[PDB]
């Protein structure tokens, strides 16, 4: 089985956490919480709908980080009238990826700002 | 000199437009408006700053963003084609709205900050030519 403190699915273990952290420090903490630890990862429908019903039965209704991180900054960002990139006023620098516990859709949020989390490792 | 209707600034003409329409739909209609038309292009702080000072100024009691001319060229949900576990992403369930690659100013940022939201809001926009 999996840590006492974990929950398993096929061959992986789970483990939702209430303190909230920004994405970095959150991957970097499940890195700590067992070898090959990170942030959850969904391959599946099947995986995303065990987590969050872990996540929900655990803490409830709230929003936990998954482990995708700055997903528009490797976009191809260009300007409609042909312009080159040069000058930038983004509001945020970064987004990462999170549910929240009511459901497996995928949403965004700053990765500066805190959220729960849940951590995996494959056992 | 430019058009009855449009602001001037650094030799270029704008418009404000407070019609409501997605990204795709604004960008052809300035197309149409001028030509040589199309969605602002914000290239400098001055010319930030004279935008954030138009829309303030024209565009009121929207309640929106405001569109400019930049964003992801394609329509993939994301570009980051890796969890941090080091797996590809082969499987992705976004809720369209959250997968934000286009760019708007807010009134709360005065206009003058972009904010990544969905290319499929409706929101009003300024034109350039
Ligand atoms: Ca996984
Ligand atoms: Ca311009």
């Amino acid at each position: 089985d999996c840590p006492s403190d974990w929950s398993s699915y096929e061959g992986h273990c789970y483990k939702p956490f209430s303190e909230p952290k920004n994405w970095a420090d959150a991957e970097n903490f499940c890195t700590q919480q067992h070898a090959g630890g990170h942030l959850v990862s969904f391959q599946s429908s099947e995986e995303a709908d065990f987590v969050v019903k872990l996540a929900f039965q655990t803490f409830g209704h709230s929003i936990f980080w998954m482990g995708l991180s700055n997903v528009w900054n490797q976009c191809n960002w260009q300007w409609s009238n042909a312009a080159m990139l040069r000058y930038k006023a983004w509001a945020e620098e970064s987004y990462c990826v999170y549910f929240k516990s009511t459901n497996n859709k995928w949403r965004s949020r700053a990765c500066r700002m805190m959220a729960q989390f849940v951590c995996e490792f494959q056992a | 000199d430019c058009p009855s209707g449009w602001s001037s600034y650094e030799g270029h003409c704008y418009k404000p437009f407070k019609l409501y329409k997605t990204w795709d739909d604004a960008e052809r209609f300035c197309t149409e408006q001028a030509k040589g038309g199309h969605l602002v292009s914000i290239e400098s702080a001055g010319e930030a700053d004279f935008v954030a000072q138009l829309v303030t100024e024209n565009i009121q009691n929207t309640k929106s963003y405001v569109w400019i001319g930049l964003r992801v060229q394609g329509k993939e949900k994301q570009c980051s084609s890796e969890w941090s576990d080091g797996s590809s992403v082969s499987y992705e369930n976004w809720i369209e709205a959250e997968s934000k690659t286009c760019l708007g100013l807010e009134k709360e940022t005065g206009f003058r900050k972009w904010v990544n939201i969905y290319c499929g809001q409706q929101n009003p926009f300024v034109c350039e030519a």
